[PDB]
């Protein structure tokens, strides 16, 4: 392959890219194998001068070119394990975002292998990150709110509604009150296309847990059945102020979705309220 | 060395395959053995320490290790000949006879042998927890003989280690069985006793023998009936601060009515020829009644039954009245002075706890006890309290509080001065703690004004006294009071975000800082430890041969604080932090403490320059790897003031060396330095200079170098106002306000004239 390779890549460029580019790079995603020919892997190393790494330079760019080109194809464990021989928590944290995102959409229970390999996807990143520099300021903060977003979204679809309720409350960023308005809709404003699209997902999680909790009041007795008339009355309170917040948030953010789900934040509104 | 039996079967045959010989294989029959006993494998474990054994006969661990495993199983009599063989042949062993006393008590046939053996462990060790267990279940089926020799052990164990709560309670119970009550007396009227009161039962069990002692000997009055009085008091305390401190609320009603029980029983003696000791101490539990009815009255609305909006002003009320309760008097006849010194300081920490959230509950007042006392007197106020607390249980001559008034106290007002003496007098027995510090720069920020923490850190340490000589160099000799002001406001402002992020939102608000019974610690293990090594470091408190270990410790934290990569805080906050020292040391006009300040932020900025150029850069931010707590974006640095930032090192670079004495060469580093501050720097020194100037002679040359330096100083301003026109990301950076430098500049060109200006 490398001697094939020695003189492919005397031909210059022909109608963009190369013909020994392309050559490779059709060779190394029908290979899927680069523990020795690129460079080994302990658990998030760096390259390790390989068969041709020992001969032709630019290798960096080469496997980046490469890790781009099968990312555009359709792969993502390999891509990801190649960005992370190469050395590019970026990228690393951008294709990991680019596919936990379709995911977010659907369920999150065990019952395939997509949420194995997301969760496996997310230990890696968080490993790289722990043992080197990691990202933009703005990439690590979108790789915390997916983290503690897909933390909430198992949570709930475990079957429990107060883990969920105490994550959400102590993740310090859904609109709290009307003075916590402001700062949300003004921190709204430095967030990312990801980070808009997933708010669908997100309000419906929260109203379903919002729901569930007021029929669970609503199932309890008010003087009967524990729960005092006092703690009924602070719980009514509570849920008419996060809804004044959501419904005030949603109301004044230069950004709208559908019918469907207006109608159902200001039912949860409404219900809150 | 503790995993799987799978694991562990598979290690010992692999090792068994590598050995070629029966030698071998009993040499390591000590590691066989220990991963079957780590595999619960007791009689391979036994086996293979027994040959061991039989092809060694050394080494006193793997004899030790056969004894436990054969009590494990059940060779007592094996276990106590390979001892006694051992013994034998090595008589350089101390926990063999404690081992055989184990295995003695395992089998339950009691032996006088072993009796000695504990015997002789007991004459040669202090003391210790194992060998007290050993006597007692060996004397636990004997008689008086035996009885003797544990009280004989328990008073040894007692005199050697104090902190022995539960040897106390169990001496206690033994006497009061054995029907003897002067000794329990005379061990409960210890001084230690006051740091040991720890456990309810045992302050009951306390409490019951001094009302014991009291009823049996009702009819003397002296310095011990005083200290035993004052003792019984205490423990009543103790049970209602547990109590307190406990998720309950009978409980803390039951205990609140038993303390207003013992209180209306002293009473009697209160109003008699008794005016020293016993009225401190009265006026001490007075007080103390008061805040524990406060914070019962805080814990019933917890478990919902009144909510805070009406149960505020009760608590309001029962704290100035704790506030208004008299200081402890003199005593003419010295005799307890050891307990009048500790009544004193809780009454210290008392007030100023009282006039502190008094003052943040009010924001200014005190006409309301002359209201009350013009309106109801007193007496209706009482009795609301009382209907409040006690319900309609207790009557109004049945409690010491019905009785007395608002009139009975003092009418003194929480002022400034009382409240700064009451925190001296509490931190010179606290000898400083970042709990209560924390708490009174909150006190401080919520009565907006700045917390005198210098005087305060001064008396903590008593060997920096605002003068330094090591300034720069990440070491732990180089900590002065600056670093400690710095983690004290670090964990004011994290305490005041999470005091801001609880209040935002529509859940009934409860008072600014909790009582202590309802708070715990907001810190961490990690800079507890990291504080207590200061200050051991600080106060030659170090040990010949820890000190290298403390100072590893010390500075596995320092790093952090010391505005270095890898962070646990904010770079927003290490960026207020540096601001805040440059201005300390910038609008001052002293000398040693401006030098100290300007080198510590030197020593900063010079140390967080990586971080700014990884900002200017734009990569990875402080991850939260330490725990040092959390906080979001809302809290962190931008990109577009890392400029800003490196010509604020530059200015307090600058600054630095005008103040050790190089006053052109730090202008000329000024007029250097490219900046808004720094030209606002130049103008202020202009400025300073004209005035000394003025006020001094005015040569020739003297008046030109004025006349530059205006001229110098308006082009500086015009300068700042069109860069600030121009690039907008200056502004977001600026030190004095624009109307300030609008100000500054009308007043330069009013100074100088016209024409020549611009």
């Amino acid at each position: 392959a490398l001697q094939y390779f020695y003189f492919l890549r005397n031909e210059k460029d022909n109608q963009g890219e190369s013909m020994f580019l392309r050559c490779v790079s059709e060779l190394v995603i029908e290979s899927r194998e680069f523990d020795m020919l690129l460079g080994k892997l302990e658990k998030d190393g760096s390259r390790k001068p390989g068969a041709i790494d020992k001969f032709t330079r630019d290798t960096k760019t080469i496997i980046n070119k490469v890790a781009s080109v099968a990312e555009n194809k359709g792969l993502f464990e390999e891509a990801a394990k190649l960005y992370d021989l190469a050395k590019n928590p970026d990228k690393v944290l951008e294709l990991t975002n680019k596919l936990l995102s379709p995911v977010v959409s659907q369920i999150s229970a065990p019952q395939s292998n997509r949420e194995r390999l997301k969760n496996m996807a997310l230990a890696i990143a968080e490993r790289y990150k722990s043992q080197g520099v990691s990202a933009e300021k703005s990439i690590n903060s979108t790789f915390y709110l997916l983290l503690d977003l897909i933390t909430f979204f198992d949570e709930y679809h475990a079957g429990h509604i107060d883990l969920s309720f105490d994550v959400i409350e102590r993740l310090k960023l859904v609109p709290l009150s009307q003075d916590s308005v402001e700062e949300r809709v003004a921190a709204f404003r430095n967030f990312s296309d990801e980070i808009r699209h997933n708010l669908s997902e997100i309000l419906l999680a929260t109203m379903n847990i919002l729901f569930t909790q007021y029929k669970r009041l609503k199932g309890s007795g008010p003087t009967t059945l524990g729960r005092p008339q006092r703690v009924q009355e602070d719980k009514d309170s509570v849920l008419r102020s996060q809804a004044r917040a959501l419904i005030t948030f949603a109301g004044m953010i230069p950004y709208r979705m559908s019918g469907d789900t207006n109608a159902r934040l200001v039912q949860m509104e409404v219900l809150m309220n | 060395m503790r995993r799987s039996k799978a694991e562990i079967q598979r290690y010992v045959e692999n090792a068994q395959n590598s050995a070629s010989s029966p030698r071998e294989k009993s040499m390591k029959g000590f590691l066989f053995a220990r991963l079957y006993y780590e595999a619960k494998e007791y009689e391979l474990a036994k086996r293979s320490v027994s040959s061991y054994i039989s092809v060694q006969e050394r080494d006193p661990k793997a004899h030790r290790f056969l004894g436990q495993l054969f009590e494990i199983e059940g060779n007592v009599e094996k276990a106590v000949g390979c001892y006694k063989r051992s013994l034998e042949l090595n008589p350089t062993q101390k926990d063999l006879t404690l081992r055989i006393a184990e295995l003695i008590c395992t089998l339950n046939i009691k032996d006088g042998r072993a009796e000695y053996w504990v015997e002789r462990a007991s004459k040669l060790f202090p003391g210790s927890p194992e060998i007290y267990r050993l006597k007692e279940q060996l004397l636990s089926s004997q008689g008086e003989a035996g009885w003797n020799q544990l009280f004989d052990l328990i008073q040894a164990e007692l005199f050697a280690r104090p902190n022995d709560v539960y040897v106390n309670l169990k001496l206690v119970d033994l006497f009061l069985s054995n029907q003897r009550l002067e000794e329990a007396v005379l061990h409960c009227l210890k001084p230690e006793r006051r740091a040991l009161r720890t456990d309810i039962e045992w302050c009951s069990c306390v409490v019951r023998v001094f009302k014991e002692y009291l009823a049996s000997k009702q009819g003397q009055k002296n310095t011990n009936m005083r200290m035993i009085t004052k003792e019984l008091l205490l423990a009543q305390c103790d049970v209602v601060f547990l109590t307190l401190s406990k998720k309950d609320v009978q409980k803390s009603k039951e205990a609140l009515e038993r303390f207003d029980q013992a209180l209306l029983s002293v009473k009697q003696s209160v109003s008699g020829t008794d005016a020293s000791d016993l009225s401190v101490t009265f006026y001490e539990m007075r007080g103390h009644y008061y805040m524990h009815a406060g914070t019962l009255l805080l814990k019933m609305a917890q478990s919902c039954e009144v909510q805070w909006k009406a149960l505020i002003e009760p608590a309001a009320l029962c704290y100035l009245l704790a506030y208004q309760v008299p200081k402890p008097k003199s005593k003419p006849v010295k005799g307890d002075d050891n307990g009048q010194g500790f009544l004193e300081e809780l009454a210290f920490d008392r007030q100023s706890k009282s006039g502190h959230l008094l003052l943040t509950l009010s924001h200014g007042k005190q006409n309301f006890i002359s209201e009350i006392i013009e309106t109801f007197a007193n007496q209706c106020g009482q009795s609301i309290l009382l209907k409040f607390l006690f319900e309609d249980n207790l009557s109004m001559q049945d409690s010491f509080m019905g009785s007395d008034d608002i009139s009975y106290v003092e009418n003194r007002v929480p002022d400034l001065s009382e409240l700064s003496q009451h925190d001296n007098g509490s931190l010179r027995i606290h000898n400083g703690d970042l709990q209560h510090l924390t708490w009174l720069g909150l006190q401080w920020h919520f009565l907006s004004t700045l917390p005198p923490l210098r005087k305060w850190l001064k008396q903590i340490f008593p060997r920096v006294p605002q003068e330094t000589s090591r300034l720069e160099s990440n070491i732990p000799e180089s900590i002065c009071l600056l670093d400690l002001e710095v983690f004290l406001l670090a964990v004011v402002q994290t305490s005041y975000l999470q005091l801001q992020d609880n209040n935002t939102t529509a859940d009934p608000n409860r008072p600014r800082c909790l009582p202590l019974p309802i708070c715990k610690q907001l810190f961490t293990d990690r800079q507890r430890s990291w504080w207590d090594a200061v200050y051991s470091l600080i106060t030659k408190k170090a040990l010949p041969g820890t000190s290298a270990k403390l100072r590893s410790v010390i500075q596995h934290d320092l790093t952090t604080l010391r505005a270095q990569e890898k962070h646990g805080l904010q770079p927003a906050v290490l960026v207020n932090w540096a601001r805040g020292l440059h201005k300390t040391g910038y609008s001052l006009n002293s000398f040693y403490d401006q030098k100290e300040y300007m080198g510590r932020c030197v020593h900063y900025w010079k140390k967080l320059l990586p971080l700014l150029d990884l900002v200017k850069q734009k990569k990875s931010i402080p991850e939260p790897v330490d725990p040092l707590f959390k906080h979001f974006h809302n809290k962190d640095i931008k990109v577009s003031e890392v400029k800003d930032l490196e010509d604020e090192a530059c200015i307090a670079f600058a600054t630095l060396d005008l103040v050790d004495g190089k006053t052109e060469d730090a202008i000329i580093a000024f007029e250097s330095v490219k900046n808004v501050v720094a030209y606002w720097n130049l103008a202020l020194i202009y400025q300073r200079k004209a005035e000394e100037i003025e006020n001094d002679c005015l040569p020739a040359e003297e008046q030109e170098e004025f006349q530059e330096c205006l001229l110098k100083c308006k082009g500086f301003l015009k300068m700042i106002c069109d860069e600030y026109s121009a690039y907008p990301s200056i502004a977001t950076s600026l030190p004095v306000p624009v109307e300030t430098v609008f100000e500054m500049l009308d007043s330069v060109k009013q100074s100088l004239g016209e024409a020549m200006d611009d």
